[PDB]
């Protein structure tokens, strides 16, 4: 998860690839206090 | 370490509630081997060999 200046955005694990966020590239996970949170730029 | 515990089969919950005690267990595990640098460490024996 990398934020650009043209927003948090998906990239691959082996190249600087700027891509948007979809459901086809992530998984779900349990809550954890140790990271960040957003309220308006919600990924689908 | 936390993600390592997630990978090996320890859930996020129990590590999220038992940070300090497993930390101290890791510390004493690291400290016990310090004074053990003797014949009891077989690798120490092999290096001397
Ligand atoms: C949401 O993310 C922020 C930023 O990392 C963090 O400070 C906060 O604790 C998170 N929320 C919860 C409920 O942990």
């Amino acid at each position: 998860f990398i934020k650009t200046n043209n927003e948090w955005s998906y990239t691959g694990s082996s190249f600087y690839a700027p891509e948007p966020i979809t459901s086809l590239n992530t998984k779900y996970v349990a809550p954890q206090v140790t990271y960040q949170n957003i309220s308006t730029n919600l990924p689908p | 370490i936390f993600y390592r515990l997630n990978g090996v089969g320890i859930t996020q919950q129990v590590l999220s509630e038992n940070q300090k005690l497993i930390a101290n267990k890791f510390n004493q595990a690291l400290g016990a081997m310090q004074t053990g640098f003797t014949t009891t460490n077989e690798a120490f024996q092999k290096v001397q060999d």
